[PDB]
DNA sequence: GAATTGGTGAGGGTTGGGAAGTGGAAGG
DNA sequence: CCTTCCACTTCCCAACCCTCACCA
């Protein structure tokens, strides 16, 4: 068996919407250790990593190590019927038809509980390179997510521009240009409500904003959001939760044609 | 009783002096004489005792114009069908019950297709019952057929009487059944004096036919301005028509202001229409001389168009009001289903050809388009509000307009209506009124009956509709049906083999192809041609030129190439298909039927198996639910019949009133519980085919099919003709045979339409054979064959359309064509070959052909041969000089069954499905679209040809952006109409809110109903904008309005418009330009801009955007920041699949 | 004339939507006694019963029993109009086809006045009989809209198990079943927090969801609601409004095919 | 050069939203004495007018005046990107093919930058009329908002009648007819609920409830809405913004001698 | 009584669900 | 006393149903 239970189901509702609208179905690897993820799109353009530490949850056991598929959209319904204060339990049993949940409300007035049905999924697994980058950037979430969509609708892509002096983030369509610049927070009252830019050396890169739109979605799982990012190479995005661990969307840059010309 | 049988006999009477009026003499004298068999009808007689008894009077007519009648009597009779053993107490309790009202009663074994192992050679005894007159058989069954819906819900003599059979066939078509008695046929006739029947015998070596005196007549009136005539109020200015190539007219000088005189139309020098004239004066005078000029010239066929519609109703009551009885001087009444008919003549309208059997659009059903199309030449129009006016200032081009309508609806009778019409009846029993009144479905059950009683097979009661039945998972099903012809697009733009165009091949398809070359040729030669292997000569020669020519293909499969324009299609393929499968309607048997034949033996090749689709839509409710639905209509109640009665309980409503009751009730829970209103279910399905079933369906094709081919064969020999006379420029033989061409070609397109009835014929409700799988089976096994076609034909080169006969298909410039054989014997020294038919026709002979084929040897051995059999044969056209297909506004869809192709010749080869061909769209798109089309050919690259044609569409779109503002003044009257024609009454669409409708209900607030009385209402309209923000459907105006009085036009526009501060109520600013141009935007990017930017070419008109998500998809393409994929920059661990 | 004045105006316009997409129209009842109403929806699944005592009213005059269709729709339509701090008053006539309407503000600056035309209805009209209902219910509302809402998303219908211990939902579909519990909770600050249960017999009945999701809208009629359970017999969910008049829904359970 | 600064973003933001129904683009004049724009309505049913004295701003340049042609959807879709607090600046050269936007958050953290193409607009225009009227009425803004939509719920068009007592408005339709009034208040405590009317003559008058329901759409921009009203003239309807500015609209009424 | 079939395009109106924005109530 | 979450209403696009006429 798996075996789990969690302080707030709104942690995991966060999660499953944030996962849902960009990856459909997925298949998580779990252990005594932890429950991990790594699933990319269908596009092949993107991709999701999830560690969720046995340590964050409220009681943790597994039996042995096992993999199971689910489709995301079907599990995001039932989670639906959780509420914000809800505690919640999830079970599975090595044969691996069933996901067992049940919700408790603080005062146990009332149980709740659902039999998700698995799926059978392939994938492919790609390794992270693991390197250093030469720069990161750490920023309040909610106001990532607003540079994203303000600057998606003035374009399709984002040119992203990091230097010692700052970063800059610009677009432009047949409308005209729209730039955003942030720099370096002198006084801070906690670094939670900062901006923090450190570097190697400055980098200039170029995304399509229909993937940063999805990833903006993770913003209620945390106050702050990291970027990093080195010249030529997929920019990760990371946002972390104090007792889980951490939620990563990795995408590949667009290039030129010099380069191979 | 006695005084309606004196009735019966004063109205027999009144037509034999009718028809004897007219010159049709009874037979009186024993004697001999011979004649063609014109027409006949039933009418009763009276015997020896001068009891009544039923006859038929069959007309002849003899080359000196002599006439006369035979009356012949025949009993009608039915089948019934009884118990074991009761046949003779049910007929001696018949017999005694019925004294009197019974001729004969009698025992008759008979064979019947549901009977169980009855291919053994079993038969069970009917019983027939015959009478004196049909009245009696009407009486008798009415008595007897509620009594034996018992018997059925179960499983007295009576109660032994199980079913009855041929109880509702007509009677007169049992004795042309039955005696073979045929029209158009010469035959003896002799009579020994009124002791004896009469004999009469066919006479087959007089082929040819006499000439019957033929009346075509039309008739032109006064109206009201801008509305309908009325036969009261209005009067007729003139009468015009012709017999046997001389014309006449009368004249109405009460209201036309001149005296005509005669004079003489041809438009071409086929028809010389000399026309008299005779002018009258008084409209009585006018109907007087008519009647009494028909009267002596006594026409045996009368022709109109429409003229049951228009011209009888107005004349009848024109006589009436001057107390002159049509009927009783001529003899035409109404019948009871409308159509005028008559006792002594044949009663013929063209348009009830024209539009059964043309293979025209109702684009061109309109007289004056059917002439334009069939006859060659333009007519002569008049304005139908003028001709008022015409008849005041110009008599003269009146009387000149209705003598050309007079010319062209004889001639159009003459030469293709006269062949056909009495060449199809003399293979059918009935008149000639029948056959051309009668519907495809109906002809075609005569000619099965014929057949089946020649085959001594008692026919089934025709098949009785089912409601709301159930699917076995007890959802109530809406709709069944099976999936039918399978239709792709699979390419768009232009293509012609004057432009380089490029190709990828697959080179193990050459390969495959040139390891079997010889192989595909032996077939194509002998199988195809009839030409034995052995007689050809150099068979060899041409062999080395077609593999080595393949090989240089296999060498260089991707090349770029000239294209080759072939459309690769199957002959006659439905019923090929049928003959060639042996399907029909009785064959297909469930297992336990065949369990119960003794030809089930293991290892027997008598069942075939084959596949279809079945489709069908059911309701979500449960069966349950269904039933608490029927629990809960145990004690509803309902309004009455009618206002005064009392309501009716639920209980005393008829099935079908009930059934439509539960559906509604049903489909209303349906909408409240389960959102879904309907499921629509595919399901494929096996159904067994019995081989050694009697043929008598099959051979019946198997017969019509070869009559069209005679037809055909005749008309490739008088092609074989007309092209040496047109290349050696004998214009006397050319116009002959180009006359034979013409008639040949119109009867094979009236057979096709006939023989492909036999097809859709099974699906009829109520047919006597009835069967939905062996439509579905036909439909299947047409789809694989254009499938596989498609797949071959996709390896070699690129296919661009289908349909359900055959490929549309580009191929390489290098393929084999066409190659002659050259023969010892002199019948056949060349026969022509083209490769891409035999290289289709192999797959046709390898896969589908059929080898389970059965046929009996000996009916007394009960042994069969087995063979086998194919007809399905593919054929070329071509090749074509260009090819243009449009393409889908929205994203991964592209048009089907929209096309244009253009003959070598350089002139327009076929031109489908655009809106020019449909009835009264947009005249703009039409004017539009025939510019372009002919546009296209035009220039010699890709650029070249894109470049000049949006010069066409960028003039009209010039157009609309001014305004129109150099059009005349009253064009736009007429180039901005809508003609959108109406159905049904308005009463009966209910709410339902359609343009249609609103501008019908706006014309019915102007001028009442005396327009919307009638069905078929005609509307034409513009889209206005003022009421600006009201839905699209509520800013129609009709035409009508801008020819009202001024007055009541600034009454009703000020009304519509919600305005009167519309300072000038002027169509230029009341139109909805913008709306226009929106409708040519569509028109113009579906042709000449997406099947640009799909043809790799920047859009060509700078005026129409694409479509955003184009715009999108093109643009992004044209940019240097290329998207990587994330496989490209981390490195792949592996490949992992989970299972649970 | 029949004329009456409401102070709690809101209570007209909650209880006519909360029919508006249940019944198109219906052909309001009158009397001394009060304003009434028995209907069927067109599915004839279900009943509703209405009525408003006239004893609750501001202002009541009535002189004969009278009757009038209406088309919820329109009224609907009208009711949005009055805030719900307005004071209602509802006027017609014998004599007249058009019902008339009147809204006052309590500040005295604003009135409204509507008038809209009946329509001719008449229905052939069952008393509900009288039942020993052997299983009783009080629930919170918007506990059993969640509980119904929530189910909504699993399936179409639910089976509703009673017992000793309280009751259970149940629910069953494409992707996978589940289940809600509510005891018979021990002690409680107010009824507008607690749950109460009678049981005679176990009784357990399937009852179709998506009707459910209309009653449901009723929820801002009370804080409570109580409802009916027996076998064989419609569910009763019943609202009252303070003590002035009852809103009732009978709906028939699924028919097993066992 | 131009340019121009102001603290609060939301009075130029709602006046994009009042305008985009109503007209898709215009061009704006510019002088020393600030911002005006009038111009007819797509439909021409009606005529817009709105002005914002450069006294408004936080500080105004102004070398020379002009005209600039724009596109109101575009230039929404950036103004949409801008908070309400944030500090707004606008720019453009002499000879620009192009209007520069500037939004800072109020603590200077972060800048946003923005360009919008201009394009060649001129328009045919009236020195607008004005006169004494013979109605004037003082309202809260959301109730005669309130008051044009349930009145646009039973039917196509109000009527409006005023009178000592108090302003009546009625309709008729399908559904039935609908009558208002609102008193004249006996004692206003302060102008956020106070009705009041100036009474020269008494008037009735009928409009189509459609512009006027488009003209409410900037209820936002004040708590005070004025009707001024006179017979055989337009109706204007007018708010006011800080004091810096006005919009208004103009609308003839509905004949109804066409009855 | 009298009655061939199924697949598709174009136009116009109706219906459901999701996304966005504002106001009210609860928590700290 | 201020900010966030929940509930309600408005707005926008896709899908589905009606007609008539043509392609097989
Ligand atoms: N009126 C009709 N009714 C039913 N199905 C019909 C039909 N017309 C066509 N079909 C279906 C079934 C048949 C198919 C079209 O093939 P054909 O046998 O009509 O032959 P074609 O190529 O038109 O002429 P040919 O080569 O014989 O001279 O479409
Ligand atoms: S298919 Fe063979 S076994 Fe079946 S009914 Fe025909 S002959 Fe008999």
């Amino acid at each position: 068996m798996f075996e789990a239970r969690l302080v707030q189901g709104s942690i995991l509702k966060k999660v499953l919407e944030a996962l849902k609208d960009l990856i459909n179905e997925a298949c998580w690897d779990i252990s005594s250790s932890g429950v991990n993820l790594q699933s990319m799109d269908s596009s092949h353009v993107s991709l999701v990593q999830l560690t969720l530490r046995s340590e964050g949850f409220d009681t943790y056991r597994c039996d042995r190590n096992l993999a199971m598929g689910v489709n995301l959209t079907s599990m995001s319904k039932i989670l639906k019927c959780a509420g914000n204060e809800d505690i919640i339990t999830l079970r599975a049993e090595d044969n691996a038809d069933t996901l067992a949940l049940v919700f408790e409300a603080p005062n146990q007035e009332k149980v709740s509980d659902y039999e998700m049905k698995l799926m059978d999924l392939d994938v492919e697994q790609l390794g992270i390179p693991e390197q250093e980058y030469s720069c990161v950037v750490k920023m309040p979430s909610g106001e990532f997510a607003r540079i994203c969509r303000d600057l998606s609708h003035i374009g399709d892509a984002v040119v992203i521009s990091c230097a010692k002096d700052g970063v800059k983030f610009s677009a432009s369509g047949e409308l005209g240009n729209g730039n955003i610049k942030l720099s370096q927070t002198s006084n801070v009252d906690k670094e939670e409500e900062a901006v923090t830019i450190e570097m190697n050396e400055p980098v200039q890169l170029t995304f399509a904003l229909r993937y940063l739109n999805f990833f903006t979605k993770a913003t209620p799982l945390s106050s702050t959001v990291t970027l990093s990012m080195s010249a030529d190479v997929p920019l990760v995005v990371e946002y972390k939760i104090a007792d889980m661990g951490h939620l990563k969307y990795y995408l590949a840059p667009k290039i030129e044609d010099e380069e191979g010309s | 009783s006695s005084v309606s049988a004196l009735k019966r006999l004063e109205r027999s009477q009144w037509t034999d002096k009718m028809d004897l009026r007219f010159g049709f003499e009874r037979l009186k004298e024993p004697g001999e004489k011979t004649g063609w068999l014109i027409n006949m009808h039933p009418t009763e007689i009276l015997d020896e005792d001068k009891r009544l008894g039923s006859a038929v009077d069959y007309y002849f007519i003899q080359d000196d114009g002599s006439r006369f009648k035979v009356a012949l009597p025949y009993k009608p009779y039915f089948y019934i069908a009884t118990r074991k053993g009761c046949e003779r107490e049910v007929s001696s309790f018949l017999s005694k019950k019925f004294q009197g009202k019974i001729a004969k009663v009698e025992t008759v074994p008979k064979e019947d297709l549901d009977l169980p192992n009855h291919l053994v050679g079993l038969k069970r005894n009917y019983i027939r019952l015959s009478f004196h007159t049909v009245e009696d058989l009407v009486k008798v069954r009415k008595e007897i057929s509620p009594a034996v819906k018992k018997n059925r819900e179960q499983d007295d003599q009576l109660d032994n009487i199980v079913d009855m059979r041929e109880y509702d066939v007509p009677y007169h078509i049992r004795l042309s059944i039955d005696l073979k008695i045929h029209v158009a046929h010469w035959y003896n006739v002799r009579y020994r004096g009124n002791a004896f029947p009469v004999e009469i015998t066919r006479r087959d070596d007089l082929v040819e036919r006499p000439d019957p005196v033929v009346l075509a007549f039309a008739i032109a009136t006064t109206k009201l301005p801008l509305k309908f005539p009325d036969a009261e109020t209005d009067q007729i200015m003139m009468i015009s028509y012709m017999i046997d190539g001389q014309g006449y007219l009368i004249t109405n000088r009460e209201i036309v202001s001149e005296d005509i005189e005669d004079f003489e139309f041809t438009p071409k020098p086929e028809y010389e229409g000399p026309f008299c004239v005779f002018n009258e004066p008084d409209e009585a005078h006018l109907i007087q001389r008519w009647f009494e000029h028909v009267q002596e010239t006594k026409p045996t066929i009368m022709v109109t168009y429409n003229g049951d519609f228009f011209d009888w109703p107005f004349v009848e009551a024109r006589a009436a009001v001057h107390g002159l009885s049509m009927q009783q001087e001529i003899g035409f009444q109404k019948d009871s289903q409308g159509e005028y008919k008559a006792p002594q003549c044949i009663h013929m309208d063209c348009l009830r050809w024209v539009k059964r059997d043309s293979y025209l659009p109702v684009g061109s059903h309109n007289l004056k388009a059917a002439a334009k199309a069939k006859l060659g030449y333009d007519p002569v129009e008049l304005d139908p509000e003028d001709m008022c006016r015409m008849a005041t200032e110009q008599p003269q081009t009146l009387a000149t307009y209705s003598v050309s309508d007079a010319v062209a609806t004889y001639y159009l009778y003459m030469k293709y209506v006269h062949p056909f019409i009495f060449a199809l009846c003399t293979i059918i029993p009935m008149e000639p009124d029948e056959v051309l009144r009668k519907g495809s479905g109906t002809l075609c059950e005569a000619l099965l009956m014929v057949q089946a009683f020649h085959a001594n097979i008692i026919f089934p009661n025709k098949q009785e509709q089912e409601f709301n039945k159930l699917t076995d998972d007890g959802h109530v099903l809406d709709s069944e049906t099976y999936v039918g012809g399978h239709v792709e697009a699979l390419e768009s733009g232009v293509f012609r083999s004057d432009i380089p165009c490029r190709f990828r091949m697959n080179p193990a398809a050459f390969d495959f192809l040139l390891q079997r070359v010889e192989k595909t040729l032996r077939h194509a030669l002998e199988e195809e041609e009839k030409v034995p292997v052995e007689q050809v000569t150099n068979f060899e020669e041409v062999c080395d030129e077609i593999k080595s020519k393949l090989a240089s293909l296999k060498d260089v499969p991707s090349r770029i190439e000239c294209p080759l324009i072939y459309h690769l299609d199957v002959g006659a393929m439905y019923p090929n298909i049928i003959l060639t499968n042996r399907l029909q309607p009785s064959a297909m048997v469930d297992e336990a039927t065949c369990a119960a034949c003794d030809f089930n033996k293991p290892g027997a090749n008598c069942q075939r198996k084959m596949a279809w689709q079945w489709r069908g839509e059911f309701m979500p409710a449960s069966r349950s639910e269904y039933h608490r639905i029927q629990h809960q209509l145990e004690s509803e109640k309902f309004p009455p019949l009618f206002p005064e009665g009392p309501a009716r309980a639920f209980h005393e409503l008829s099935r079908e009133e009930q059934a439509k009751y539960e559906k509604r009730r049903l489909a209303d829970y349906c909408r409240k519980a389960y959102k879904k209103i309907h499921i629509t279910k595919v399901e494929e399905r096996l159904t067994t085919i019995c081989q050694r079933e009697n043929s008598f369906y099959v051979d019946t094709v198997r017969a019509f099919r070869d009559r069209r081919y005679e037809f055909k064969g005749l008309h490739k020999v008088w092609k074989k003709k007309l092209s040496a006379a047109v290349e050696v420029g004998d214009a006397a033989e050319v116009k002959r045979c180009k006359n034979m061409e013409v008639l040949y070609d119109s009867l094979q397109l009236a057979h096709k339409c006939i023989l492909n009835s036999f097809y859709g014929y099974v699906m009829r409700k109520g047919a006597r054979w009835y069967s939905m799988e062996m439509a579905g089976i036909v439909c299947f096994t047409g789809a694989n064959i254009i499938t596989q076609a498609r797949e071959l034909i996709e390896q070699i080169g690129r296919p661009l359309e289908l349909d359900t006969d055959g490929i549309w298909c580009v191929l390489p410039n290098s393929f084999p064509e066409n190659f002659v054989f050259k023969t010892t014997n002199v019948k056949k020294p060349k026969v022509t070959i083209s490769y891409p038919g035999a290289m289709l026709n192999i797959m046709v002979k390898e896969g589908f052909t059929n080898d389970q084929y059965q046929e009996l040897a000996e009916p007394s051995s009960l042994t069969y041969v087995t063979r086998s059999e194919n007809s399905i044969f593919f054929e070329v056209d071509g090749p074509y000089l260009a090819m243009i297909l449009p393409a889908s506004k929205e994203e991964g869809k592209k048009l089907k069954k929209r096309y244009a192709v253009f003959n070598e010749d350089g002139s327009l080869a076929e031109l489908k499905g655009f809106e020019v061909k449909r009835r009264g769209e947009l005249q703009l798109i039409k004017i539009f679209q025939s510019s372009v089309f002919e546009a296209f050919l035009k220039g010699s690259t890709l650029e070249e040809v894109y470049g000049s044609v949006a010069k066409v569409a960028d003039y009209w779109l010039d157009v609309l952006y001014s305004k129109a503002a150099n059009m005349p003044d009253s064009e736009l009257f007429e180039l901005i109409s809508e003609n959108r024609s109406m159905s049904r009454k308005l009463e009966d669409y209910g709410e339902q809110k359609s343009t249609s409708i609103s501008t019908a209900k706006r014309l019915a607030e102007f001028l009442g109903d005396q327009m919307v009385k009638d069905a078929g209402l005609s509307c034409r309209y513009i889209i206005s904008r003022k009421p600006e923000g009201s839905p699209v459907t509520e800013r129609a105006i009709p035409l009508a309005i801008f020819q009202a009085e001024p007055t009541v036009r600034k009454h009703f526009l000020r009304k519509w418009l919600k305005s009167s501060s519309l300072q000038d109520f002027d169509i230029r600013a009341i139109l909805d330009w913008d709306y226009y141009i929106e409708r040519l935007g569509s028109a113009i990017q579906k042709i000449i801009t997406i099947p640009a930017a799909l043809q790799q070419v920047k859009n060509p008109v700078p005026r129409v955007k694409h479509p955003d998500w184009l715009h999108k998809k093109l643009l992004e393409k044209n940019d240097v920041y290329k998207q990587k994929k994330i496989s490209e920059l981390f490195t792949l661990e592996g490949r992992r699949q989970v299972t649970m």
